[PDB]
């Protein structure tokens, strides 16, 4: 809608799933933990704003 | 199987190695020239640091700082892990503490005699 | 202007979203999971660089000087260490049209200075 | 994915043979053998089930 | 499989030269000098001897059908 | 919706649909002298 | 995760197994290990991507690779002694595997070729009035080995138009000859 | 021609090259390089064509129109020329390289598929592979156009 | 006298570190058993030097052609460490470097 959303087409599932939902389903609920796993350099706001829509879509 | 055949077969090589040889194994076309008859402890060296345990590597006939490599133990809990260094004096030379780096068999021309002196444990030393 | 980074709550470690306090007429960053709030210090909430004026020297890493497949030159010495040799390469990055520009890196170990002519 | 979307990495080439693998006689016969051994174990399961349901031993050779 | 009888081009007989050619080659002749010794002066007959592959020698490694 | 989100939305829209000059559906135009 | 920023990822058969701090001397160690026929076997591919800090190691099957001559500072490791021992291959049983075990030859896969700087011939390793590379890592054994079985029969294929070489490579397969020695049975 | 291409490369590397209207800087550099190399190919072909005698049999068959063209004579005598894949120079199929034998980011003529040899001179291994790529393009075109044209 | 006489024999050719003496030898070992007895009967040694330069091993009727590989990776100082002096009286003979690989 507002920005570019990241989705994940898992096997045996016929609907796209947000990546943040998959991360939480694996036990990583805090957004900090998920971006620790995704973004390894926190000095880089470009990656951050490009992942932000996915977080905003899964709250 | 049996020992009366093992005794004679082990002596058999000790006897056959001393006969006349004039031919190769695959193609007997190459004539022989000469023969080289056959505990121990070798200090390995790192190829970058380039270690001079002896005076040979230092390009020396004899020790210009010693006369006898008195290979003495590093401690009481290290028989194979001694401390080899070329220092006849209590001087603070290159203290090469040969750590325990635990077949590499060695032999020599012992006056054209039949023996062996295979190595016990490959040690390697550094500059301590 | 510069970009704006994401900031997380101090309790739930979720991202802080922007909010406005009418009472003081001031920007706040508040968590929509917990009830944490924070006084902003930048006052800027969003930044879009449409021109994409990115300094690609920041994207380069000195380790690239170890690449045997990159070209080396002796004509551009390093301004930081004085080493003569240096690897050079083009941008090869999308969203960069004028990408024939060359970026240089010093091959001296532990210097790793990077620059552009 | 973000590095590709940010232009910091190149898209991967489908045709690059570094991205490909050659399925040779061994790994192909292995695919067959997995399918066929699974079918065999299945048939053994039905055969042994129809015997133990009667509460008696069975000959695996049959 | 076997040395041809005639040269395909001129019709000179080369069938009687294969064995002599091999004997000259083991006599440390070069292939050119060997071909000169046998009298093959046209490059067609030199082609015949020089490019021949004696496959019959390999076919004679198999036992016949009858003993 | 809150104001800031509305500003972001109209920003993303204006940057795409706000036709300052030209005719829609015409991406690029090249002017030249025909030699033929 | 804070350590992953400056560190180099290590993938093995696609699985991210860990991270490392000095990828260069890791690659040196691993290449030494593979060239000594130590724990790493010859067919293992080990690619260091430098700009992105991955080190990808592959041991799985199906990776097409080819042998190449390793190059020292600007010299081949294939010295004349190896050629000497190869000339008497039928007496001293010095074979190809001894050439590979000597660390003189290496199998490089398509993905590790991206990180390799090849010399087409040892003439490329000569110091030139203007050096092209001066940091080669491997050399071709011979460029003609880029051809297959049927293209390796074309004489002077580099003087033909390439479609002609393709048509011959197809037509060498319909050519008559002796398809096999035991055709009588 | 190779020195001219080197000069254009040096200009592009120093940002001394400005794009022409209707093209990006990459496309302008490619246009300049391709123009230089096409000029080289045409000049060398003209040199070969003028070198031919009245007894030349290539010239005989081309003159009568029985078979061949002046470009074929140029490729047999002078230079085979630029190999193109999809109307562009040889692509960087490796990482910023056309082959592992070149340095990264090498837009020179030999790196990107200019065959500076003739068919009588013989192609070098990289020229051989690039020429095989260009010829594969023609084989694919011939084998793929048939279904659509017949339909 | 002081020349390199180093050799590296594989597991199935491990010769005895001491001369063969009837008071140090005993019968303990027996296609399966055929490779077993060959460890303590065929394994004293005479490294023949030929004219081509290569060497060969002579421990009976069979000849194993060996190749004196010269290694610059294991430059260990080989020495007769006999228990007599302080701690293993290493006698300075020859530094091991070149390893000769015997094989059938
Ligand atoms: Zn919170
Ligand atoms: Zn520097
Ligand atoms: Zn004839």
């Amino acid at each position: 809608a507002i920005g570019q959303r990241i989705v994940a087409t898992l096997p045996y599932i016929k609907q796209e799933v947000p990546i943040i939902i998959v991360f939480r389903a694996l036990g990583f609920v805090s957004d900090r933990d998920i971006l620790e796993h995704i973004i390894y350099d926190f000095e880089d706001p470009e990656m951050m704003e490009m992942v932000k829509p996915s977080l905003d879509e899964a709250f | 199987k049996d020992r009366d055949s093992q005794i004679t077969a082990i002596e058999k090589t000790f006897e056959d190695a001393q006969k006349s040889i004039s031919q190769h194994y695959s193609k007997p076309r190459v004539t022989p020239v000469e023969v080289m008859p056959v505990s121990q402890a070798m200090i390995r060296g790192m190829m970058d640091e380039e270690g001079n345990q002896f005076v040979a590597y230092f390009l020396p006939v004899e020790e210009t700082l010693k006369k006898r490599k008195r290979d003495q133990e590093e401690e009481m809990d290290y028989a194979p892990d001694d401390v080899y260094d070329y220092k006849i004096a209590r001087e603070y030379n290159w203290n090469v503490k040969n750590k325990a780096s635990k077949f590499f068999i060695f032999r020599e021309g012992d006056g054209v005699y039949y023996n062996e002196l295979e190595t016990r444990v490959r040690l390697s030393k550094r500059r301590a | 202007p510069g970009f704006v980074g994401i900031r997380f709550c101090q309790e739930c470690n979720n991202m802080l979203y922007p909010k406005e306090d009418k009472e003081n007429r001031i920007l706040l960053y508040a968590c929509r999971n917990c009830d944490y709030q924070q006084e902003a210090d930048n006052s800027c909430i969003y930044v879009n660089k449409i021109t994409h004026e990115v300094d690609e020297l920041t994207q380069i890493i000195a380790d690239v000087s170890q690449d045997p497949t990159l070209p080396r030159t002796e004509d551009h010495p390093c301004q930081k260490c004085g080493h003569k040799e240096a690897v050079f390469f083009q941008s090869h990055s999308a969203r960069a049209e004028d990408a024939m520009r060359l970026y240089y890196v010093c091959t001296a170990p532990h210097c790793g200075h990077r620059w552009t002519e | 994915l973000l590095l590709a979307a940010l232009g910091r990495r190149e898209l991967d080439d489908r045709d690059h043979y570094g991205n490909k693998r050659l399925d040779l006689a061994g790994p192909l016969l292995a695919f067959l053998f997995r399918g066929m051994f699974k079918n065999l174990l299945k048939e053994v399961r039905i055969y042994a089930q129809k015997f133990i349901d009667r509460g008696k031993d069975f000959n695996l050779e049959l | 499989m076997i040395i041809p009888v005639r040269c395909f081009t001129c019709g000179k007989i080369v069938g009687n030269k294969w064995e002599a050619y091999l004997g000259l080659l083991q006599a440390e002749y070069t292939e050119g000098d060997a071909l000169d010794a046998l009298g093959l002066k046209r490059y067609c007959c030199r082609r015949m001897l020089l490019a021949h592959v004696d496959l019959i020698e390999k076919l004679l490694n198999y036992a016949p059908l009858e003993k | 919706m809150d104001d800031d989100v509305f500003l972001r939305c109209i920003e993303s829209n204006m940057l795409t649909d706000m036709t300052l000059q030209g005719i829609e559906q015409i991406s690029k135009v090249y002017m030249h002298l025909p030699q033929t | 995760p804070a350590a992953i920023a400056d560190a180099t990822k290590i993938f093995v058969n696609g699985c991210w197994v860990g991270i490392h701090k000095d990828p260069e001397q890791l690659m040196n160690t691993l290449r030494k290990l593979r060239r000594q026929m130590d724990i790493i076997v010859s067919e293992v591919s080990m690619i260091r991507d430098i700009r992105e800090r991955e080190i990808r190691i592959y041991t799985d099957a199906g990776r097409i690779c080819r042998p190449l001559l390793i190059v020292e500072k600007q010299k081949l490791l294939l010295k004349k002694r190896h050629i000497d021992q190869l000339k008497e291959r039928e007496y001293n049983n010095y074979s190809w595997q001894d050439l590979v075990a000597s660390g003189v030859v290496e199998y490089i896969d398509t993905l590790e070729e991206e990180t390799v700087m090849l010399a087409m011939t040892p003439d490329d390793l000569q110091e030139k009035e203007v050096a092209y590379c001066s940091t080669y890592t491997h050399c071709e054994i011979h460029p003609s080995m880029i051809l297959g079985v049927c293209a390796s029969i074309i004489p002077f294929p580099d003087h033909n138009q390439s479609p002609r070489n393709t048509y011959q490579s197809a037509m060498g397969k319909q050519a008559m000859g002796v398809y096999i020695t035991n055709f009588h049975v | 021609a190779k020195q001219d291409v080197i000069e254009v490369i040096e200009k592009a590397h120093n940002n001394e090259l400005e794009p022409t209207p209707g093209n990006t800087l990459r496309q302008t550099f490619e246009n300049q390089v391709n123009r230089i190399l096409n000029d080289a190919r045409d000049k060398t072909g003209s040199s070969a064509q003028k070198s031919l005698s009245e007894y030349n049999n290539f010239k005989s068959m081309v003159v009568s129109g029985a078979k061949g063209s002046k470009i074929n004579i140029s490729q047999v005598i002078a230079v085979v020329g630029q190999q193109n894949v999809e109307g562009k120079r040889i692509p960087f199929g490796f990482k910023h390289r056309t082959l592992p034998h070149f340095i990264k980011d090498d837009y020179g003529p030999e790196s990107r598929g200019f065959v500076e040899n003739s068919y009588l001179a013989g192609l070098t291994p990289t020229e051989f592979f690039f020429h095989a790529m260009g010829g594969r393009e023609g084989l694919i075109d011939t084998a793929v156009k048939t279904a659509e044209t017949g339909y | 006298g002081n020349d390199l006489y180093f050799v590296k024999l594989p597991n199935f050719l491990s010769v005895e570190p001491r001369p063969f003496d009837p008071q140090y030898y005993e019968d303990e070992f027996e296609e399966e058993g055929r490779t077993r007895l060959k460890l303590k009967v065929e394994n004293n040694a005479r490294i023949v030097k030929w004219s081509d330069g290569s060497m060969s091993l002579h421990l009976g009727n069979e000849v194993f052609d060996v190749y004196k590989a010269p290694l610059q990776g294991d430059h260990n100082h080989l020495f007769i460490r006999q228990g007599t002096g302080l701690q293993g009286q290493a006698v300075f003979k020859t530094k091991l470097t070149f390893r000769p690989h015997s094989t059938d």
